[PDB]
């Protein structure tokens, strides 16, 4: 549901400083999303992709974010060195504790 | 055990097509980062043809 | 095996490297590359591999 | 309310809330029993009557 014309100034001001920003969009069926990757990529590439997930920004409503994080962690695509930023305007204390 | 069921091949095994068990097995069998290899054998059996 | 592929080398900064990609795609889609491979790896050699 | 063998999953839990689980899920297998190995006349089997 997000309107990417928000970050449209962030990608611009970042790509002048030489960072390898990537976009992606999160599907409605997160399991069919993840299972497409293992079915449509080389092992030569998955080991490059895991190296990008080391640092990421999630821009979404909390109820989606909880579900996405739980699935990415259960699929072992991340480990104790990762550092994700979650940004939103509205998150009540009941959600932070999950 | 499921491990021993995955080692042998004298008895075939399967499930109901496209059921949640079938997606659950396929989710693991393709995953190269899984700690336990068993499911790659279970998937390699179930997926035939 | 991942992380490797066969190739050939040229001098430091050689511009002729711009030739390869599209012509290799032609040769692969034509099967000319596969004809050269069969020329150099034919099946019925002296022995079963 | 909904009540059944309904299983909590990360994709279902997006749109509907769940209580604490009252029983744990588990994948398992059904197999036919092996029958007794012992037999009274096992030593006379090699030839037919």
């Amino acid at each position: 549901e997000y309107d990417i014309r928000g970050i449209q100034e962030f990608l611009d001001k970042v790509s002048q400083q030489g960072m390898d920003v990537a976009l992606q969009k999160v599907e409605n069926n997160i399991n069919k999303m993840i299972t497409t990757l293992f079915d449509t990529m080389r092992i030569e590439e998955l080991n490059r992709y895991r190296d990008t997930l080391r640092r990421a920004i999630l821009v979404m409503n909390p109820a989606t974010a909880k579900s996405f994080i739980t699935e990415v962690v259960e699929t072992n695509l991340v480990a104790f060195d990762c550092h994700w930023i979650i940004i939103n305007e509205e998150i009540n204390d009941v959600d932070v504790q999950e | 055990s499921l491990q021993d069921l995955s080692k042998q091949t004298e008895i075939p095994y399967g499930t109901v097509l496209d059921s949640a068990v079938y997606e659950h097995v396929r989710m693991k069998g393709l995953n190269p980062f899984e700690r336990d290899s068993m499911y790659s054998q279970m998937w390699r059996m179930i997926n035939r043809s | 095996v991942a992380d490797r592929g066969y190739g050939i080398a040229l001098q430091h900064g050689s511009p002729y490297r711009d030739v390869f990609s599209q012509r290799i795609l032609e040769l692969q889609q034509n099967g000319d590359m596969d004809i050269l491979k069969h020329k150099w790896w034919p099946k019925n050699g002296q022995c079963d591999l | 309310i909904g009540i059944s063998a309904l299983t909590i999953t990360p994709d279902r839990e997006n749109v509907v809330d769940f209580t604490t689980r009252y029983m744990d899920y588990s994948v398992g297998v059904l197999l036919r029993r092996a029958e007794k190995t012992v037999d009274m006349f096992a030593c006379l089997a090699p030839f037919d009557l």
